DNA sequence: ATCAATATCCACCTGCAGATTCTACCAAAAGTGTATTTGGAAACTGCTCCATCAAAAGGCATGTTCAGCTGAACCAGCTGAACATGCCTTTTGATGAGCAGTTTCCAAATACACTTTTGGTAGAATCTGCAGGTGGATATTGAT
DNA sequence: ATCAATATCCACCTGCAGATTCTACCAAAAGTGTATTTGGAAACTGCTCCATCAAAAGGCATGTTCAGCTGGTTCAGCTGAACATGCCTTTTGATGGAGCAGTTTCCAAATACACTTTTGGTAGAATCTGCAGGTGGATATTGAT
């Protein structure tokens, strides 16, 4: 079926999930339009990280995106992630 | 003729970290053509001191929460409540780290209730 | 287009049998779109694994469950279909086939590692093979009444050949991995085609090949092969791979394929391997569809449907799809008469027959 | 008494803030994030496979980044004499940090 | 003859933990975090030392180079204590010869 | 001619903005900066000399960083329905970037 | 009041730097804050440069020293070698 | 004795940037134990292309100002007007560069000015 | 009398400038900026290639490694043209071994 | 202001899912013995920087002043918050095959020693944009 | 009976700081060889990744109410931008000294390399036990009177 839950995409991040993330950050009251911009920013960030990871995996001639690939991709941009290897 | 009993370089320096391992990683890794005798011991000592500081703060945080085991959260609090460590690791994310419970003051309910009509 | 004009044109003898067959096949496709209704369905415990048609009776269908349950389901009788409970852990009937002599029995290959002859009433007659050892099981099974031979494959790549009374002279390893299908040709009774996960199909002649895996030919395949089924006339070998490809080989130059039919039937651990089947009295091929995001589908609708192609032209001719059964139809076997189609969806068995003929008084 | 207990606007917001700052459970569900990541992976290469740990790493990093951005945004909202975060706050935060917007 | 060997800093971190807090335990994820921390700081200091050796046209990394790298990288009072620990360790090592 | 030509508030400011954006000569004076740099140096270590190029580099880096901070401060100021830069704006700009130090 | 050499960064110079940055109106208290910010930044850069020059057994803070000091802070500088 | 007329590896590749020099700088620098023959050629070509792009944009900038010599100001305009290069050099300060003209709309005054008396 | 020999990329930058704009000159300070730019990109690409080599447990920096480094550092359409230019350069060099 | 629904703080009590704690061993570490470099002392040159003098002269510290901006105080209108409830959507346990992760080889590749010669540059003669100085010529923003 | 201080902006012209071009030298780069080494292709294999159908448990998408925030509209008052003045700190020159940043040369500690002996992490089992999840109460929050 053509389910495509509101986009089959970033629109799958339910509004309560963005509310939960904002609350973890200390946000008390949220405007209506914040959700779409949050989805856009998430999409851009994910695109960049995944592009770096996919380049890494393609260089080694692998059909898997290893966790260390994501770790090194994040380290490239300066968001080192501790707890998955180094 | 003698072959004195092998004594570890860690014991000589009184460090719990492996001096030989740091030497080996320095040679393999191409940081410089030659690695001096005293560099690995110094580097191992620095690593040991930083690890000790982080673990001490983590254990204090754990005791604060009434837990005997250090889980990833307790490392996050230790790193984020100490200025120098927070600066050394200011651009790092801890798996299952969480955040400090800081809440901005203005958001808190306004207890400044005064004369009202 | 000339729906009725061709039969009379034949009747004068101007038309040969093949043209008549083509016309009758066209009529069959034309009526197939009224079959869309699902006349009956039935549940039981786990995923369905095996489908076998009663060689003679045109309403009896046998289906096995992944847990070792066997159900005899004669449509229209409401006789509380016979059900045999199984172990449920590794009793999967990987292959079911009626005993051609006594239809009340059946040859059932099970994950237990026991290809056995059992009466539908429940009592087990005789076990043909049992390799024991647990990480050695039986997956394939085929029986030829003409020569009274029974063939069964193993998980490692060693196939066995037994008479209907025993005395196997076989167990020579022919593949480096699991042997998925073995098919004994109907027309002849001596040459056998076997498909395996080795990504190769080997054709043998059991009456003449005994010299350390002496094969007539090797059919390379790009991906693992699930099934290698012969046309009822035995002149064509239909081979189904595991990612997306269907190949038909003729008796002439076995090696090269007649046509490559793209079709998405990707593999899954928890899905009965998809098998294309031959139409008993036409040149049609019936196989289910398993949508793929990566597969090339030009149509705007990507639905799970039972596709029907033509053996020679290799083009789609009709599709079957009825919402309320949008599951994946792993198996699809036609009624011997060619009127009813039985499908094996997960946990549901589907029959695509139609109503009867004119009514009496 | 017949009137039903109704919490005033806000007294649940702070409670949620405390609850979700005192915890560490991932907030974005596994399946939607997995689908999103795989969809974005199509544009760069076809027939890619993602280790479960790789997707978990991506989820952790994305949630951490969003939490940081929301903190900076809320800080911007206060500076405007407001309590509600609006899109222009996100845009200013991103502009100051160095990202495109 | 296959034999995987994954080298790690778990045992040493555990020794230090017992030294600084005998009645405390560490989770596997916590040990992974400490492993990553040790490797990261090692890379930082070693790379800074390598860069320093290049600027001065020096072909070796000596204790002075690690000391300067530590002074550059670590902030605040953590630099003083770290350098004092390093000097004490090196003097103890040399005095044992 | 009761009063002389008196440009209204803002116009001279805009003209100065144009003039100093079209130019590239250093805005900080040389000798004061030299003396300040030497004071900081003597704080860190005594009897130190400086190459003229080194002081030039310090001047360039400081001016560039300051102008960047001023751009961000102005961006923050407009956000607050204002046209004036106040200390709170510098504080916010430094905080968001991560320059708390 | 003692000059402290931080008042050497005159108010008009701060006005010029602010003007080039796109501002139009300066509040009074901006001057002390900018003096403090510049002092912190200069302290950091000079500390790094002095560390570099000390390691080389020198007494002159070379231009390359300050350029390298700026590299660490992520403020790479072009024009004085590299 | 053949001693074929020496042709620079730059000429062989049709490049203007030196290929031997990059190979030397890769060997000395501890970037890796071994450097392949194709690496210096590729790197020299990449550097040459980037230099060509930036210089072309700077020259275009110079022509717009009726200036025939590229001064440091021009390179700033070339880098900070092209989005991709700005991304490449977003964290670099060009000596004696200035800043691009930019005045926020809120600052510009009311536009009411026309002959009315 | 005594003086070292500084090595720079001035002459080659001048050649490229002459190629793209024959009737145009470059100041000494602009030449300094260009030298710094070339050196910085050299260091960036070489460092990323070296990391790519060590990460895959390899010891030789081949053309593939520099290709990946260029793909990773540069943005947008700049990567495409640069990769094409490098591929042409290597193809020409190898075709005339 | 009593009071009246929750939430959160507590406080025992299991049991099991990870952590500690035993092994064997083999790969990496440590101990001698040569080879072979660094780099650091020690002695230079002469280059750059400290100062310290003139003289401006350009900038700034310095007071009026008043025009526009920044912050109050209400105010209406709406929009996010909160609960209520069915209905999705996510989560999860059933007993195949792909491919990441190691071994093991060469043929190809790169490195390592001398040699030839050549683009690289030290610095020196030239050219020559354009910085700077006159002059108009408008042009904008602010006063009837 | 909107033009005037100041600006901007163009047109032109001249000399020189400062780029360009040109001698020469010689340090690296090629070129020709001989020696290591090691990247990618077979080969295998054991962990784990792909993603359906029931079944189920929770979140959540959808609708009311409605409290309160929030842009907007006036309004002081303050305050900083503009301008006029006179001192005065900062630029251009200097002129040496001279401190020491580079540049040679030498050799003795220092480290590499290499083997050969030794034992310390580490991959598996064994088993030990924090604490996650329940179970109950006691108290504080919060709220409309």
């Amino acid at each position: 079926r053509h389910r495509k839950v509101l986009r089959d995409n970033i629109q799958g991040i339910t509004k309560p999930a963005i509310r939960r993330l904002a609350r973890r950050g200390g946000v008390k009251r949220i405007s209506g339009l914040i959700y779409e911009e949050t989805r856009g920013v998430l999409k851009v960030f994910l695109e960049n990280v995944i592009r770096d990871a996919v380049t890494y995996t393609e260089h080694a001639k692998r059909k898997t995106v290893t966790a260390m690939d994501v770790v090194y991709a994040l380290k490239r941009q300066g968001r080192t992630l501790y707890g998955f290897g180094g | 003729k003698a072959r004195a009993k092998a004594k570890t370089r860690s014991s000589r320096a009184g460090l719990q970290f492996p001096v030989g391992r740091v030497h080996r990683l320095l040679r393999k890794g191409n940081y410089s053509e030659r690695v001096g005798a005293g560099a690995p011991v110094y580097l191992a000592a620095v690593l040991e001191y930083l690890t000790a500081e982080i673990l001490e703060l983590a254990g204090n945080a754990a005791r604060d929460n009434k837990k005997t085991r250090i889980i990833p959260r307790h490392l996050q609090l230790a790193i984020r409540n100490d200025e120098e460590l927070n600066k050394l690791l200011g651009r790092v994310t801890i798996a299952q780290g969480g955040v400090l419970p800081n809440i901005q003051a203005v958001l808190l309910p306004k207890k400044t209730e005064s004369h009202h009509k | 287009r000339s729906i009725v004009r061709t039969l009379h044109q034949h009747k004068l003898g101007r038309a040969s049998w093949p043209s008549v067959q083509q016309g009758l096949q066209q009529s069959f496709l034309h009526t197939l779109d009224s079959y869309r209704i699902l006349q009956k369905a039935a549940p039981f415990d786990r995923r369905a694994t095996s489908l076998a048609w009663h060689p003679t009776h045109p309403s009896t269908v046998a289906v096995g469950s992944k847990g070792g349950d066997i159900m005899l389901w004669n449509f229209g009788i409401k006789d509380k279909p016979t059900f045999i409970k199984g172990i449920g852990a590794g009793g999967s009937i990987t292959g079911l086939k009626f005993n051609p002599l006594n239809t009340n029995q059946f040859y059932a290959s099970s994950m237990e590692g026991t290809t056995r002859l059992q009466d539908f009433k429940g009592n087990i007659l005789r076990v043909f093979a049992s390799s024991d050892t647990i990480n050695i099981w039986f997956c394939s099974l085929d029986v030829s009444a003409s020569s009274r031979m029974v063939v069964t494959g193993d998980n490692v790549g060693n196939v066995i050949l037994l008479n209907m009374d025993g005395k196997e002279l076989w167990n020579l390893r022919m593949h480096k991995k699991k042997v998925t299908h073995v098919a004994l040709n109907p027309c002849c009774d001596w040459f056998l085609a076997t498909a395996s996960v080795d990504q190769t199909v080997k054709i043998w002649d059991l009456r003449q090949v005994r010299g350390k895996a002496s094969f007539l030919y090797s059919l390379p395949h790009r991906h693992p092969v699930n099934a290698a089924c012969f046309s009822p006339d035995g002149a064509r070998l239909l081979t189904t791979d595991q990612k997306s490809e269907i190949r038909v080989y003729s008796a002439s130059q076995w090696d090269c394929p007649l046509g490559l039919i793209p079709h998405p039937h990707r593999h899954f651990q928890h899905l009965t391997p998809i098998k294309a089947a031959w139409h008993p009295r036409y040149n049609l091929i019936v196989v289910g569809r398993y949508p793929d995001p990566n597969f090339k589908s030009c149509t705007p609708y990507e639905l799970r449907t039972i596709d029907v192609f033509d053996g020679n032209s290799g083009k789609m001719m009709c599709q079957l799809y009825d919402p309320e059964s949008s599951g994946i139809s792993s198996l699809n076997e036609f009624n011997p008469m060619g009127d009813t189609l039985a499908s094996a969806m997960g946990y549901h068995i589907l029959i695509w027959s139609q109503e009867e003929a004119r009514t009496r008084k | 008494v017949k009137k039903p207990h109704r919490y005033r606007p806000g007294t649940v917001a702070l409670r949620e803030i405390r609850r979700y700052q005192k915890s560490t459970e991932l907030l974005i569900r596994k399946l939607p994030f997995q689908r999103l990541v795989r969809e974005i992976a199509q544009d760069f290469k076809t027939d890619l496979r993602f280790q479960s740990s790789a997707v978990m790493a991506l989820q952790e990093a994305c949630e951490a980044y969003l939490v940081g951005l929301f903190e900076d945004t809320n800080l911007c909202a206060i500076h405007a004499k407001r309590v509600t975060i609006m899109p222009k706050d996100i845009q200013l935060a991103r502009r100051i940090r160095g990202e495109r917007a | 003859r296959k034999r995987s060997r994954k080298e790690s800093y778990s045992i040493y971190v555990y020794k230090v933990l017992k030294q600084v807090h005998p009645d405390t335990g560490i989770s596997s994820k916590a040990m992974g975090i400490m492993n990553s921390f040790v490797n990261d700081i090692f890379e930082r200091i070693a790379g800074e030392a390598s860069r320093l050796a290049h600027y001065n046209k020096r072909s070796t990394i000596t204790s002075r180079e690690i000391q300067t790298a530590v002074r550059l990288l670590l902030p605040g009072e953590l630099a003083k204590h770290a350098v004092s620990e390093g000097t004490k360790a090196v003097t103890k090592y040399t005095s044992a010869k």
